RNA sequence: AAAGCAUUUGCCAAGGACGUUUUCAUUAAUCAAGAACGAAAGUUAGGGGAUCGAAGAUGAUCAGAUACCGUCGUAGUCUUAACCAUAAACUAUGCCGACUAGGGAUCGGGUGGUGUUUUUUUAAUGACCCACUCGGCACCUUACGAGAAAUCAAAGUCUUUGGGUUCU
RNA sequence: CUCCAAUAGCGUAUAUUAAAGUUGUUGCAGUUAAAAAGCUCGUAGUUGAACUUUGGGCCCGGUUGGCCGGUCGGAUUUCCAACGGGGCCUUUCCUUCUGGCUAACCUUGAGUCCUUGUGGCUCUUGGCGAACCAGGACUUUUACUUUGAAAAAAUUAGAGUGUUCAAAGCAGGCGUAUUGCUCGAAUAUAUUAGCAUGGAAUAAUAGAAUAGGACGUUUGGUUCUAUUUUGUUGGUUUCUAGGACCAUCGUA
């Protein structure tokens, strides 16, 4: 019974099995495809820093009617172009064009969060100072 | 059941079915307890004097009651001729 | 297998520093040097009354038999003097407690003393490289079909 | 049921089982003495049997085959042994 | 077809158990299954069995008095070194202290704790509480 | 069940407990000897040799009286067949479908029945190359599968 | 085996079940690769002349009707010749083996009856009745058991977790 | 503003492990939630009915056999078999020829020391093979399991030790601290494969069927061989001994 073989002689049968099923997991596809490497916006990696293109405004998904205030970035290693969101207010002001901003994961490892639409990505620091610093007027963001 | 200077445990030891011997659970509300009167010479059933079976609740349902009586009385003399064991 | 009249090589077939002396005449045709291989395991008749020259065998020849005494079951007789054996195991899997068949092909060397056919588990023995495959010669021959 | 002699059953309820599912299993056929009219000898015949059996002498019939017990033909005296 | 005669006897066993009877009969039988129901009834678990005698394999008879949870089989006979005998013990068997796993040693079929004072393993057949 | 059918039916023969002839049989151990050879001679197989001493010369089987098989007291006559009659019996129906197919190759069901035949053919060939019944090889073929026949 | 197959009659091979004191003696179970067979439905060249609807022709209905409804009609379940083989190809339940529950029907085979009827006087068969049995398509009642439940005699014998094996 | 959590640390991102019985050998699920190929055949692969004998002793339970009835056809069990079973302490091993080698006396041969002397040691004359040497083997091969060796250190588990505690480290501790004494630096794990060893259940494998079967204490024969021995080496043969081969007879 059971629909698997049981005899002593048989554990390459099992062997093959279990691999052929194993790719039907979505985290030992990507560890043996290398999705990380050749798909993902960074390289596999934490972080990446950027430089920012254009201040973007995107509407919140329902039932949530806000402005999400991001912004688009293209990254120095690979060149690819990511939104990228702005958190607690007033950040957008301390980003402009041309800030070579730094970026991380957006919480949820390649998903979008919350009610914005299409970002994976937040800024963490611009001009290389911080966003938490700036925002508490601990530091000062340098002249540029 | 005892501990290592047989002192006894267990707070209380179960009734056993007498016709699949099996534990009468303190919630098995189908088992029966049957009371049988013990007689002498001119009828005369002796008060307080019985011959006792206890049946499951499992074997009650199953329809087996009837059958197991039969046996468990014809072996300790109560009947003749009632009960075959070669069906 | 085949055999032929020893001389067939164009080089003179002869048993190195083995001297029949021409100037008296001896009874046997010629002198013969056979040795005992060890480990219990007996110089077949053929070796010793013979006719063949093989320099690769176990008896009668230049090479000895040292470290592992393996056994499998003869699966080929297609070479000259060599031939295939096929050792046949069992692999532990510990993940799964459970066993796989594996098998593995040893190319070894079979004088012109034994006789072997597909069949034929045939116990071989360790030697110096004869050549790119081979590291055994075949020692003792027991049929299979009887 | 709940207590049987699965060593001794009764004789009816054996007879009344299949030829297999008995506690041992065994034939139910047997073999048939019979006397043809025309001669007096001794032929033994199958219960079961498949060949149109017939005597030696003067060879007429003895039994037909049938998909049971083979039918015994028009008046011959039949024993059991 | 029939893979192994001892999984369907201590099915029948087990079977017969559940439901209430007081008797089984299995068939065929074997040299294993008649060791296995003696190692079953020197520790009280099975009562008298009788074997009756075809000519072909013959059949048994087995009074059952209760007190039987289960009787298994495990199929394939793992290979067990004497080392591993309390990671099967542990596994499939109610508590520590009663209860046993079936093997067979070289030494013959036994159960776990007598392998044990034998200092003997093998493989695995199956248990009985 | 069976091999190549859903079938489960179990209907077979039964054979009694007794390993000795019947009390009543009292012929000899011999003169039925004499009576398997003749029927042998015949061209008779060993599966017709049996019904044909049961339904009329009252033997239960033959091993029982003589403690020979049939074909055994034929192998050791010299008259055994080439081929099994266990195998010449599949081959000949094997041969009867194919003249059948030969000629009303629209029938899909006797075309469908002929591989299960022939499956058949070779899983028995199979094993009696094995036990060195058949030649090595032997390699039933259809073109001359007619000829073994007859 | 499935897709499927219904008034005759004769050929040709095939098959299950049953009976068997016949024969062989493990010859078996499930199966990558590889194969045979497949409802319909248009690759593709006689013939015979539409009941259906694409569409098309049309007449209604409707805001529109390119649809349902009505009349007619070409390709389109009839040749003789292939599908590569796709279906809600369904029991949405792989195959083999064993055990666990009570019943009444029915199909095929078999056994028995100092049974009924058919007529020769009953006989012989046939048909029927009663009982049993093997093998089928199923059904009824329960639930020890299972399940998320619907429900299930298997979808039970499953944390007391291992009969064999293929696929997903 | 007040309060909560961890605290010289706390948050965030990505990866990975547990959670996850959501990869399932242990241990999933497939009627309807995702999933039984349309159906059947079929090679590799996986799996496959039953069957082939019990030597040490002691304690425990029965089941038969009687010596035993106590008794109005049944009622208790003990001393003894063995009948398998159970627990212990233990036996136990190798089944052979050529002699090495005899280990001990089967010895008692001639009597001795010492309490009336089997209290008591040296000892030849046949006389103990297991206590192992080297030859043939015993000769169908495995899987499995037991034990053993051999397995680098560090890391891991862990013994000792008051680094002031601890992570650590492998040190140290006691006198007569004046001219010195001493314990340490363990042990375990280390699978798969290889090697050596015990077991003989489970699961395979082979044998004697056209007998070219097994034994041999039978007799005819063939060939090969040369150790000891006639001093010698080589060539030959008498016998010896050894294979192999071919007939006949014997046994079961
Ligand atoms: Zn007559």
């Amino acid at each position: 019974g059971k629909g698997k073989p049981r005899g002593l002689n048989s554990a390459r049968k099992l062997r093959v099995h279990r691999r052929n099923n194993r790719w039907a997991e979505n985290n030992y596809k990507k560890r043996l495809l290398g999705t990380a490497f050749k798909s993902s916006p960074f390289g596999g990696s934490s972080h990446a820093k950027g430089i920012v293109l254009e201040k973007l405004g995107i509407e919140s998904k329902q039932p949530n009617s806000a402005i999400r205030k991001c912004v688009r970035v293209q990254l120095i290693k690979n060149g690819k172009k990511v939104t990228a969101f702005v958190p607690n207010d007033g950040c957008l002001n301390f980003v402009d064009e041309n800030d070579e901003v730094l970026l991380a994961g957006f919480g949820r490892k390649g998903k979008a969060k919350g009610d914005i639409p299409g970002v994976r990505f937040k800024v963490v620091k611009v001009s290389g100072v911080s966003l938490l610093a700036l925002w508490k007027e601990k530091k000062e963001k340098p002249r540029s | 059941m005892e501990n290592d200077k047989g002192q006894l445990v267990e707070l209380y030891v179960p009734r056993k079915c007498s016709a699949t011997n099996r534990i009468i659970k303190a919630d098995d509300h189908a088992s029966v307890q049957i009371n049988v009167a013990k007689v002498d010479e001119e009828g005369r059933a002796i008060p307080g004097e019985y011959v006792t079976y206890a049946l499951s609740g499992y074997v009650r349902s199953r329809g087996e009651s009837d059958d197991s009586l039969n046996r468990l009385a014809q072996n300790d003399g109560l009947l003749k001729n009632v009960w075959s064991y070669s069906r | 297998s085949t055999e032929l009249t020893v001389q067939s090589e164009r080089a003179f077939q002869k048993q190195p520093h083995i001297f029949n002396n021409p100037k008296v005449k001896t009874s046997k045709r010629t002198k013969r040097w056979y040795k005992n291989a060890g480990l219990g395991f007996k110089t077949p008749k053929t070796a010793i009354e013979g006719s063949y020259i093989d320099k690769k065998c176990p008896f009668t020849g230049l090479v000895s038999i040292r470290g592992k005494i393996l056994t499998g079951t003869v699966v080929s007789t297609k070479m000259h003097r060599t031939i295939v054996i096929r050792r046949a195991y069992l692999h532990y899997i510990p993940k799964y407690n459970r066993y796989e068949k594996r098998h593995k092909n040893v190319p070894v060397h079979v004088s012109p003393a034994f006789r072997v056919q597909v069949g034929d588990i045939v116990t071989v023995g360790q030697c110096r490289p004869i050549s790119k495959t081979v590291r055994f010669n075949v020692v003792k021959v027991s049929a299979a079909a009887g | 049921v709940l207590v049987q002699d699965l060593l001794h059953p009764t004789a009816a309820s054996e007879a009344r089982k299949h030829k297999l599912k008995t506690l041992v299993q065994g034939p139910r056929s047997y073999f048939l003495d019979v006397k043809c009219p025309g001669c007096l000898n001794i032929t033994t015949v199958f219960s079961h049997a498949q060949t149109a059996v017939t005597c030696e002498s003067c060879s007429t019939i003895l039994c037909t085959p049938t998909g049971g017990k083979a039918k015994l033909s028009e008046g011959t005296s039949f024993r059991r042994k | 077809t029939r893979s192994s005669v001892l999984a369907d006897a201590l099915n029948a066993i087990n079977n017969a158990e559940k439901t209430g009877k007081r008797q089984v009969l299995i068939r065929p039988s074997s040299k294993v299954i008649i060791k296995f129901l003696q190692v079953m009834q020197k520790h009280g678990y099975i009562g008298e069995f009788e074997y009756i005698d075809d000519h072909r394999s013959g059949k048994i008879v087995v009074q059952l008095n209760g007190r039987l949870n289960k009787c298994g089989v495990i199929s394939p006979r793992f290979n067990v070194k004497i080392g591993d005998i309390e990671k099967w013990t542990a596994n499939l068997l109610p508590a520590r202290q009663f209860g046993y796993v079936i093997l067979t040693t070289s030494a013959g079929i036994m159960d776990h704790e007598e392998a044990r004072r034998k200092h003997v393993s093998g493989k695995i057949l199956g248990f009985v509480y | 069940g069976r091999m190549h059918s859903a079938g489960k039916g179990i209907s077979s023969s039964a054979i009694p407990y007794s390993r000795n002839a019947p009390a009543w049989f009292k012929l000899s151990s011999e003169s039925v000897i004499e009576q398997i050879v003749k029927y042998a001679r015949k061209g008779l197989t060993p599966s017709q040799i049996g019904v044909l001493l049961r339904d009329a010369h009252g033997v239960t089987q033959a091993r029982v009286i003589t403690g020979n098989k049939i074909m055994r007291i034929l192998k050791s006559n010299g008259l055994a067949p080439e081929i099994p009659e266990d195998l010449y019996y599949l081959i000949k129906k094997a041969v009867s479908v194919r003249k059948h197919l030969e000629r009303n190759r629209k029938d899909k069901d006797a075309k469908f029945r002929l591989i299960l035949i022939e499956s058949r053919i070779h899983r028995l060939a199979r094993y009696y190359r094995t036990v060195a019944v058949l030649p090595p090889n032997w390699k039933y073929e259809s073109a001359t599968a007619s000829a073994l026949v007859n």
